[PDB]
């Protein structure tokens, strides 16, 4: 079903704008935003993997040492 | 770039021919440059650099 | 109640997080309710006044534009947002009660979802 | 009611034809006559050191041989049968006190 | 022609090498983990056993 | 308007279906690069089919010739090395892309109503992909091929009464032999075409309602045509994927594989380490975490049962993880758990990895057990968080 | 090692050439996408709604 | 009188593409 | 009060400001970059 | 109507397209049993695909094993002789049902406007059928397989510049050998799915306008639903086809072929009577008649050019042979001429058969040369035959 | 003859049974088609046109 | 109409299983 909208949109032609410089514009703010918003998500992804890997290597090392005469 | 535009981009047939020519010549140039880098990086290791080549008794 | 932010600080943090996320886009929590998810939502949306639904659609368009542009609402527009000002839940509850009444008396449903 | 009877008639045949074609396709994947031909034979063996094993060959299946030592038999005759998930004593499995011969394929997969 | 085979079949190879089969070396560096290093280390790594 | 004359050729009956399904199809303007992966998977399927058709021109499905025919493809046919490395690593690219796709769907709750049928068709497609890739991996007839075929055909023996007869029917004999390889070849040519048909049905089901978006909201107010905007976005994705695939093909063609499959199949000796391809490892881990044949097979089936039952859970009316902090966190835990299951599948079956595998399998099933509880509880959020 | 992978040198030359070319293509693709999308991304949208 | 020029342009394009796919320099 | 869309429709603006977060415009009247 | 509730399940989105294209599609009520051969063609395609998939599980595409693997199917596979005979005779059945389909189209002028695209798709489908069946006949690797492969792959040598290059590329070498067989087998698995797609496009193009009828008139005023009327009408033809096919399979399995393909391929000797399957005989007679190699290849291509150009010739507005007696006679002459060409193709190249074949090919081409002039002349019939 | 065609007897035994059964099915199918089409074939159509 | 139908369709399924697979000898 079509939606009934009321809006005014103004647009500039693609050939009247700079195309690429906006990628490296306010880069530190972009990094700020990605880190600040995503640090819990990143912790929940990485910590179980690294913790489990480290514990497995620790277990393997101690087990190898225990069987050594 | 407007002068080059008036010779290459006014007709799509010329533009398409220009694209075909660019593919041909650019791929040849890149091939040549990559082979130059390969030769410069492997001096002395080629089959043609075997000291005794042709000298198996 | 564990869901009440007035009692559980975890619920309070949950509410604050959701409110900040909605405020960034100018969206209301009721705007997240989609007429394609449930037929009861579609019915409730159809019962609402044109002005409420128009404001919802405008907020959705503004949010989609911001999402496309990778930008949030300017902080001055963020200060005047009302993320949990409700317009839909009461109508939706009334619709669900009416459907339950129809089912309890053995009547045919007033609307059905198509089989995809 | 006359028309149901005439129709049931040919529906018998349609069902039979479906079953025949499907079963022919399914059974074509079963073992071929030549595969079943090579399914029976026996071989002989020699001897080995007391404490090592050597695998030998059959249809597509290894066979394990392990002549066990005295302490090996002591170890193999000290396990509770009840605790075993497949209760069986070593004496039943072996026809010789020390020569242990067994098909060497895992019963799991 | 392919390179010649030292033995007529695998059973002959095992009989000539005390029951062990010297594997074909055409893909041996791809058929072992860390293949090139492994082959070099094995060839130059014959020494006395641990106590 | 009355269509007396011909307008755009795109709107003529010759072209109209393609136009309306491919050029003018309305698409939400805020789709991210995470919506590029369906088209990537489509391109991977076409790449696999093209390379496999050309490779089947030189491959001999016989136990006495299969390994040698692969080697002949690598050494003798011109560009053969490229065709083989492209098919073998394109299977891996296909699975990487499809995994990224499935996890976009899980993060945005794209499985929810009205897109349940899309998700179910995707699950069927995933099953088809798994079977296709496995039987394809049998074809070189290396050690890995033979022993993996042995165990997967043996899986049917978990059935008590008729399990053995199914195993021997799958083999075509009392062991994995030439009959197994020949039937696996036919199946390998066939299943890709069924995959194409299933993918087309997947796409049609998705266009019934249109794509979901990163906000998870109704999107009818801000839709734009597929061509050219999402065409050029997917093109950026296609070129980046080409660079990735080329790195794998030309510089690390064997890193995503095991050297054991360069040894011809020996039915006498099982290699000391016997693992499937990397993209099957999580299922391997879930299988081995159960100390029981039937239990393991049942857990493997329960994985797909949970995947199929996911869209039909009574849930809250909020889709995107962008507005669901608890579900979002559970998403990033599930992603870590799946990566752990994959790593565990590569390990020998011994301590401490049995316990870790068991706990990881439990966590994986807890995701699907907990999501419905989350939906039921979160139904009460709008009544408890008042303005 | 040569015996196991006799195509290695051709493979590496091909890889260098085509990865360089595909990187150029990726830069062009990014420019193309952003050129086509700039009219949407720079648009000014006026709507009645506030909260 | 533009269809003829279009035909000539596209013929040049087709020839250029032919020499480019097949590259018959060792045969000419 | 008058809503913003009505005011925009009733008052043509020759001093249009476009969104600049992703793209910065060339000065008005610049030659096209085609 | 406002579709608030669900009515009949067939009208739901899950089955609306199958209801509209297959169940409720309007069909002229006066269609004869001549209109039941498209469905028969489709069932033949399905039979070929299923039997071939199950045959490929036992066939080896190698010159040292192909013949012996075909004999191993006949002898060792349980149900194998039935898989082979169904596939081999199925191929002949496909060609019978497709020839009757084509001649039905020619008698009713089914190719005429608005259904030109249907006819062109049909011609493409016929080409695909010929390539598929030919390469399939090479797989057994008997005498006929090998020498038939040696000729058709040499047809490219009619090209002056690149002809020998094309011949040696198609061969994969300097002779018909293992490379040719392997690439034929790969092409022969792939081509039938392209045939399935082409058939689907064929049916869609036809359903744009609906079927022509034996009166050749506009039929909107007397259309009925395909199911169940034309379903049961087609079922009668399906059962009759089953009886015919069963007679061929069980009582005359090898009378449609030649005994020479039961001899293993010998590149040294050559059979004194090298013939193709009967369904390629008319084409092969038209080829042998021209006394120049190039002229023969030209004539073969001119056959398909004439078939493709038939719908586009300016014609009269009457369709059915029912009301075009002269075109009707031209039809009965063309059918006799095609049966003559097929018989001549089986005859050795020696008098009087050379001249008979030349005259027969001439008459075949005269049919297409004369149809347009008949259309132009008959456009004046309504003015001439007044009240 | 037996060595070339060892499947002849089973094949013949199948052809007799299946042609008898398929002929019965053809009779049924004819009756089914005619029963379904009788409502259309016996219908009386009344129109105003004559020529 | 719900329990009787379920019983009837279960009986039909069991009969069809006995007809497709014919294990006359598994009655042990
Ligand atoms: C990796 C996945 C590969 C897929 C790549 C494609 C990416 C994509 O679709 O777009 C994303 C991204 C942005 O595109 P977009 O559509 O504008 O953005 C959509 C996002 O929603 C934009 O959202 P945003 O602005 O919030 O940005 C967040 C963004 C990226 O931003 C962030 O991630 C920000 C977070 C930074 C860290 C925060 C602080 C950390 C806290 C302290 C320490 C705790 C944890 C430690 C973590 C340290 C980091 C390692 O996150 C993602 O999009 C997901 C990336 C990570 C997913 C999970 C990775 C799992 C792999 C394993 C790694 C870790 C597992 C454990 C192993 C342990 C060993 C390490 O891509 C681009 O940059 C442009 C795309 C151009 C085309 C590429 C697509 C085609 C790819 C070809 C196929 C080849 C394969
Ligand atoms: C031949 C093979 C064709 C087999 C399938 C034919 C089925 C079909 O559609 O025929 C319509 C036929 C009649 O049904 P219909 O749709 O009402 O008839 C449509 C006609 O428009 C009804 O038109 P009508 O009432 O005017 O009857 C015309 C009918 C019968 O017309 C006549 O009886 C004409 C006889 C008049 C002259 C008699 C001689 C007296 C004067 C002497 C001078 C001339 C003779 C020269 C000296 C001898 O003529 C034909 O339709 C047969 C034309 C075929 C010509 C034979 C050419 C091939 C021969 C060489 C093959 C090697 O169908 C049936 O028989 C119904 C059974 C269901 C069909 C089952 C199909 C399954 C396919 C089986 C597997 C494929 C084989
Ligand atoms: C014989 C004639 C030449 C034949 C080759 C024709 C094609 C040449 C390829 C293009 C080369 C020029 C590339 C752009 C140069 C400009 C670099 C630049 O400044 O970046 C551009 C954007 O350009 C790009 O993004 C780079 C795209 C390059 C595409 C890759 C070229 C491929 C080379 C092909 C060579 C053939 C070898 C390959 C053969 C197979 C900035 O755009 P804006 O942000 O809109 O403006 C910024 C404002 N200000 C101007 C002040 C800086
Ligand atoms: C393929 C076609 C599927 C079968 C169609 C079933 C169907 O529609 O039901 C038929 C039934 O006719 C059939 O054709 C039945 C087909 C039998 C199917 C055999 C089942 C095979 C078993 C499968 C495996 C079982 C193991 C699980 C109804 O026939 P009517 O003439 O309408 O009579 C019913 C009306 N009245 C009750 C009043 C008499
Ligand atoms: C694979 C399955 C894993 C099984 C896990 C075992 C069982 C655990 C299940 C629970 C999932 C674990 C992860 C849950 C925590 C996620 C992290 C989180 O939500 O913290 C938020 C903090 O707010 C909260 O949500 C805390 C709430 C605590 C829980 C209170 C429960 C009451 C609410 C019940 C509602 C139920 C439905 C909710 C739907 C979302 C994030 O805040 P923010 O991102 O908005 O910004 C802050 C940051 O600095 C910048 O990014
Ligand atoms: C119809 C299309 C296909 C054909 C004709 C085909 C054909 C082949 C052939 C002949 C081989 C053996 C040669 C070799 O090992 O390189 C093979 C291997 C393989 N195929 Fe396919 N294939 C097709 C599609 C697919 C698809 C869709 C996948 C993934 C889902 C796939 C995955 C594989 C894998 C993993 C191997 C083993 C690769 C290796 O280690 O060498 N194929 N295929
Ligand atoms: C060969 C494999 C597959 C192909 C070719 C394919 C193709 C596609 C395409 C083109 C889209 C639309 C564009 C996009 O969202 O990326 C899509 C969407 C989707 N796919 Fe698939 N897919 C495949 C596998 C799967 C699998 C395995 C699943 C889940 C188990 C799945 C579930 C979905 C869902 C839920 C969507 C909707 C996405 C949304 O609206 O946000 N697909 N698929
Ligand atoms: C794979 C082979 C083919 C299949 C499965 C097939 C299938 C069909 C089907 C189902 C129909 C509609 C029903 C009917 O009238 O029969 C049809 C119509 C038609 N087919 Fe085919 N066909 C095939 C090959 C051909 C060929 C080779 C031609 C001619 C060159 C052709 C020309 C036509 C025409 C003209 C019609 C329209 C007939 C009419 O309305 O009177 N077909 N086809
Ligand atoms: C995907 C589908 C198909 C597959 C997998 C397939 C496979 C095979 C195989 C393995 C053979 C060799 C064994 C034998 O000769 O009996 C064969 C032979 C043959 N196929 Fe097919 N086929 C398919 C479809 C078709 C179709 C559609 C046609 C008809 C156009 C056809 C015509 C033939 C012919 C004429 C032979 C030679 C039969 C003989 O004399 O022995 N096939 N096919
Ligand atoms: C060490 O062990 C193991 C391996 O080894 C190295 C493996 O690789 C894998 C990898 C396997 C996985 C993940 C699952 C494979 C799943 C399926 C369903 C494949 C089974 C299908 C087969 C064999 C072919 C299907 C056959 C058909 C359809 C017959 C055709 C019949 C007709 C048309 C009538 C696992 C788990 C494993 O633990
Ligand atoms: C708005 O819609 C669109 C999308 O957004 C939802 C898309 O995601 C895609 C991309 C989707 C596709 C096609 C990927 C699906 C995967 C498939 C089907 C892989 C199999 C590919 C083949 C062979 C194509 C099948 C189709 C036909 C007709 C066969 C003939 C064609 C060929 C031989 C190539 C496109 C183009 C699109 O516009
Ligand atoms: S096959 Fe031995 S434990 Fe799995």
């Amino acid at each position: 079903q079509p939606v009934k909208l009321k809006a005014v949109v103004y647009a500039l032609s693609p050939f009247q704008q700079k195309i690429m410089t906006g990628l490296w514009k306010d880069l530190p703010e972009k990094i700020h935003h990605k880190v600040s918003e995503n640090w819990i998500s990143a912790t929940l992804l990485v910590t179980p993997v690294v913790g489990t890997y480290w514990y497995a290597q620790y277990f393997k090392e101690q087990e190898k040492l225990e069987h050594r005469f | 770039f407007e002068g080059f535009y008036k010779l290459i981009m006014r007709r799509n047939s010329v533009y398409v021919t220009f694209i075909i020519a660019g593919a041909f010549f650019g791929e040849r140039a890149v091939d040549y440059g990559v082979h130059k880098l390969w030769e410069r990086n492997n001096v002395g290791k080629r089959y043609e650099d075997i000291s005794v080549l042709g000298q198996r008794p | 109640r564990l869901v009440d932010p007035r009692k559980n600080f975890l619920a309070r943090m949950h509410m604050k997080s959701v409110s900040n996320r909605l405020r960034r886009y100018g969206l209301r929590y009721d705007d997240l309710y989609d007429p394609l998810y449930d037929l009861d939502i579609k019915e409730a949306l159809n019962r609402l006044p044109r002005e409420i639904v128009d404001a919802r659609n405008q907020r959705l368009m503004r949010a989609m534009d911001l999402s496309m542009k990778h930008e949030y609402l300017p902080d001055n527009l963020q200060a005047v947002q009302t993320p949990f000002r409700s317009y839909l839940q009461d109508m939706l509850a009334l619709v669900k009660r009416e459907r339950a009444e129809r089912e309890a008396l053995g009547a045919l449903p007033l609307y059905q979802r198509t089989i995809p | 009611a006359f028309a149901y009877f005439v129709l049931s008639g040919g529906r018998f045949v349609y069902a039979s034809v479906l079953r025949l074609l499907v079963l022919k396709l399914i059974v074509s994947m079963s073992a071929s006559k030549d595969v079943l031909a090579l399914a029976s034979l026996e071989v002989d063996l020699g001897s080995i050191e007391p404490g090592t094993t050597v695998t030998v060959k059959w249809r597509g299946k290894p066979v394990f041989i392990r002549r066990r030592t005295e302490d090996d038999i002591k170890l193999a005759n000290s396990v509770d049968v009840g605790s075993l998930r497949d209760p069986q004593e070593d004496s039943v499995r072996v026809k010789n006190p020390e020569w242990l011969v067994v098909v060497g394929v895992c019963t799991h997969l | 022609d392919r390179l010649p085979e030292p033995y007529s079949n695998e059973s002959a190879a095992r009989f000539a090498n005390g029951g062990a089969y010297p594997p074909d070396l055409s893909l041996v560096t791809k058929a072992r983990h860390n293949g090139q290093n492994y082959v070099f280390a094995l060839l130059t790594g014959y020494r006395d056993p641990p106590a | 308007t009355i269509r007396n004359q011909r307008f755009s050729l795109l709107k003529q009956p010759i072209s109209s279906t393609l136009n309306q399904h491919l050029v003018d199809y309305p698409t939400p303007s805020n789709l991210s690069y995470w919506w590029g992966f369906g088209s990537l998977a489509g391109i991977c399927l076409v790449i696999q089919i093209v390379t496999g058709v050309f490779l089947a021109m030189h491959y001999t499905p016989h136990v006495d010739l299969a390994f040698n025919s692969v080697e002949h493809i690598m050494r003798d046919v011109e560009g053969g090395w490229l065709l083989r490395y492209m098919h073998a690593n394109g299977a891996s690219m296909f699975f990487i892309v499809v995994y990224l796709h499935i996890f976009r769907g899980l993060y945005y709750a794209s499985y929810s109503s009205p897109r349940e049928f899309v998700w179910c068709l995707g699950v069927v497609i995933f099953l088809l992909m798994i079977v296709t890739a496995f039987i394809g991996y049998v074809l070189p007839w290396g050690q890995m091929s033979f022993w993996g075929a042995t165990v997967i055909t043996s899986l049917a023996s978990a059935i008590p009464v008729v399990g053995d007869t199914i195993v021997t029917w799958l083999w075509g004999g009392f062991s994995v032999d030439n009959a197994t390889l020949n039937r696996f070849f036919s199946l390998h040519y066939l299943l890709p075409f069924i995959l194409v048909g299933a993918s087309l049905l997947h796409l049609a089901a998705l266009h019934q309602y249109g794509s979901n978006n990163p906000l998870g909201v109704h999107s009818e107010m801000d839709k734009i045509a597929f061509y050219p905007y999402f065409y050029v976005k997917d093109l950026v994705g296609w070129v980046a994927f080409a660079i990735f695939f080329s790195i794998w093909i030309f510089y690390a063609p064997n890193v995503l594989g095991h050297p054991d499959n360069y040894i011809p199949a020996n039915p006498m000796s099982t290699p000391p380490h016997i693992v499937p391809e990397w993209y099957f490892l999580p299922i391997y881990a879930i299988l081995r975490s159960i100390p029981d044949k039937a239990g393991g097979v049942a857990a493997i089936a329960l994985v797909f049962i949970c995947l199929l039952a996911l869209p039909f859970f009574k849930s809250m009316y909020v889709r995107s993880s962008s507005f669901r902090p608890i579900y979002q966190g559970m998403f990033w835990l599930l992603l870590a758990d799946c990566l752990l299951l994959g790593w565990i599948g590569c390990q020998p079956v011994e301590a401490p990895f049995v316990t870790i595998g068991q706990i990881s399998s439990l966590v994986f099933f807890l995701f699907f057990a907990i999501t419905p509880i989350l939906g039921r509880v979160g139904r009460g959020i709008p009544n408890s968080y008042t303005d | 090692s040569w015996a196991a992978e006799p195509e290695m040198e051709e493979r590496k030359l091909m890889g260098f050439k085509w990865i360089f070319l595909l990187s150029l293509a990726l830069l062009q693709a990014a420019y193309y996408r952003r050129l086509k999308w700039s009219v949407l991304k720079s648009r000014k949208l006026v709507l009645d709604v506030v909260n | 009188t533009i269809d003829i020029q279009a035909a000539a342009g596209w013929g040049i394009a087709a020839a250029a593409g032919a020499i480019w796919v097949v590259q018959p320099f060792g045969w000419i | 009060e008058v809503p913003a869309t009505v005011e925009a429709v009733k008052t043509p603006n020759s001093k249009i400001v476009y969104d600049d977060h992703n793209h910065e415009r060339y000065p008005p009247g610049d030659p096209s970059k085609r």
